[PDB]
């Protein structure tokens, strides 16, 4: 029955703060721990702190060496965790959950907000580049390099293209931009008739390309 | 802080196998345990709490046990929604901690990665940056190894990879990875190859390129 | 209106509520050896309108604004000077107080405690949290 529903993604610079969100849908908070947990990019789970709502009690990780500040606001059944001095380990996805028992912070987390994707980094929005990767069996796909937040969308011959496609988790680079690759195999049989076309989106920047992958 | 060490990192399983995730804690935590699922994008979700207590709406198929520091997830008659991460919690004492998860992966039989090597395009070239991309595809099981020489010199530091999950047709992982090299350096050599180590194949393979050819 | 009963005490646990109902009331309550202001008030009782609500006949033995809340609710009243510790609260119809166990225990209820003042069978009665603190 009841929802926990968390702000938006976040784009912030080093040394700045962030203050997300999470609100109570189709109920209220009541006296449950409101808690905070966050998951860095292919990493585990990790403890913030948490909320008493109503009583207002608050506990933290002391590794976050007074960085986190919970609260709530019981009217409007929203819990907010703000992050100062943010660093590029900061860069995770931030969820808030809700206590199982009035158990104080020490709980189990029953119900859970979707998350929220905060990225810490000192690089500007910019769009991608797209390269071919130049075709039994062919291989050929794109390369989608040096771009600024993620995400990035790829599709194959509008969508009509979804047989034999991997589009890769994307990798951060050390000048501190993306890069992603998709590739598909196909027929060698096809590559002098049809054309392959990696339709890519990055919103971010509100750039659009469409590049044939030709023959080289 | 107290530490949850789970085990195995990975395994793999069919459906209708049983499972049996680990969870030890460095000192006692009473039964103060909690286990969760967690699929790739998604938030975790709730299966047990104080060790042995199944969540509402949470299939009977699963099942905890254990108290003070060793605890079990037990999976009984695994089902296709049941291949997912699994992470156990500790909330006996502050700071709240996680075991570092495991993940239960579709078993299916070996499969040799097909290789391609792509050179850089003359795109890319124009700018002053090269990226030379091996592929490794739909292979079984994850790990593989990549290994880039140029004119036969290895290298080291300056590739980078990445893996899709399991292909939800065929069960099977695919790998990219990027050679980056400066046009200049990238000019001054002629063989590029990427040496690929799997269990399915009888030994490394090599797929190489001659710059300009 | 008001609930004869004070909410449900529960062994190892508190309660608070969130906001106080209009009809609320609050003993003026002076501290050891102090007394109450002579014809003073012996209650400060919520009260509102359409645009607000707010605490008539203030207690007597900080701040120069004491600010209103929305319709519907009172917030706690800012301390007054000389007061006791203890403060008792007489509670109306539809009143909800939340508990909590106290740092050390722990309850096998799921989900909220929760205790709401009912008018059941023509007498006031609070509903019972399923709580046990251990």
């Amino acid at each position: 029955q009841v929802q926990l529903v968390q702000s938006g993604a976040e784009v912030k610079k080093p040394g700045s703060s962030v203050k997300v969100s999470c609100k109570a849908s189709g109920g209220t908070f009541s006296s449950l721990a409101i808690s905070w947990v966050r998951q860095a990019p292919g990493q585990g789970l990790e403890w913030m702190g948490g909320i008493i709502p109503i009583f207002g009690t608050a506990n933290y990780a002391q590794k976050f060496q007074g960085r986190v500040t919970i609260t709530a606001d019981e009217s409007t059944s929203t819990a907010y965790m703000e992050l100062s001095s943010l660093r590029s380990e900061d860069t995770a996805v931030y969820y808030c959950a809700r206590g199982g028992s009035v158990s104080g912070t020490l709980v189990d987390f029953d119900i859970w907000g979707q998350g929220t994707m905060v990225t810490v980094s000192s690089a500007s929005t910019k769009g991608p580049s797209v390269f071919p990767l130049a075709p039994g069996t062919a291989a050929l796909g794109c390369l989608v390099k040096d771009y600024f937040p993620e995400p990035v969308t790829v599709s194959w011959n509008s969508g009509a293209l979804t047989s034999g496609v991997h589009t890769f988790p994307a990798v951060l680079q050390s000048s501190g931009l993306y890069s992603l690759s998709s590739v598909v195999t196909v027929p060698s049989s096809s590559l002098g008739t049809q054309t392959y076309i990696c339709n890519v989106n990055h919103k971010p920047s509100n750039t659009k390309v469409d590049k044939k992958v030709e023959p080289k | 802080d107290i530490q949850m060490t789970q085990s195995p990192s990975t395994l793999s399983a069919s459906v209708g196998d049983r499972v049996t995730i680990t969870c030890r804690a460095s000192q006692s935590i009473s039964s103060w345990l909690a286990w969760y699922q967690q699929k790739p994008g998604k938030a975790p979700k709730l299966l047990i709490y104080k060790a042995s207590s199944l969540e509402s709406g949470v299939p009977s198929r699963f099942s905890g046990s254990g108290s003070g520091t060793e605890f079990t997830l037990t999976i009984s008659s695994l089902q296709p929604d049941d291949f997912a991460t699994y992470y156990c919690q500790q909330y006996n004492i502050y700071p709240i901690t996680f075991g570092g998860g495991t993940k239960v992966e579709i078993k299916r039989t070996v499969a040799a990665p097909s290789v391609f090597i792509f050179p850089p395009s003359d795109e890319q070239l124009k700018s002053g940056t090269a990226s030379v991309v091996c592929l490794l595809n739909n292979f079984y099981p994850r790990e593989a190894k990549v290994q880039w020489k140029v004119d036969n010199a290895l290298q080291s530091g300056n590739s980078q990879e990445s893996v899709t999950e399991q292909d939800s047709k065929d069960s099977t992982y695919s790998l990219s990875s990027t050679l980056t090299l400066s046009k200049a350096d990238y000019e001054k050599h002629k063989v590029y190859a990427c040496e690929v180590t799997h269990q399915g194949l009888s030994s490394p393979v090599t797929k190489s390129f001659n710059r300009g050819e | 209106e008001l609930c004869d009963d004070d909410p449900p005490e529960i062994p190892h646990a508190t309660f608070k509520a969130m906001a106080y109902k209009e009809g609320t009331m609050l003993n003026c309550e002076c501290k050891r050896g102090f007394r109450r202001i002579k014809s003073g008030s012996l209650y400060m009782l919520c009260t509102g309108n359409s645009s607000h609500s707010s605490w008539d006949n203030q207690c007597q033995c900080m701040q120069p604004v004491d600010q209103a809340s929305l319709p519907g609710h009172c917030r706690e009243p800012p301390p007054w000077e000389n007061e006791a510790t203890e403060r008792i609260y007489h509670f109306v119809v539809g009143q909800m107080v939340y508990y909590q166990c106290v740092q050390g225990y722990r309850a096998l209820h799921r989900g909220p405690a929760e205790s709401v003042c009912k008018m059941t069978h023509g007498k006031t009665r609070w509903t019972q949290p399923q709580l046990i603190c251990t």
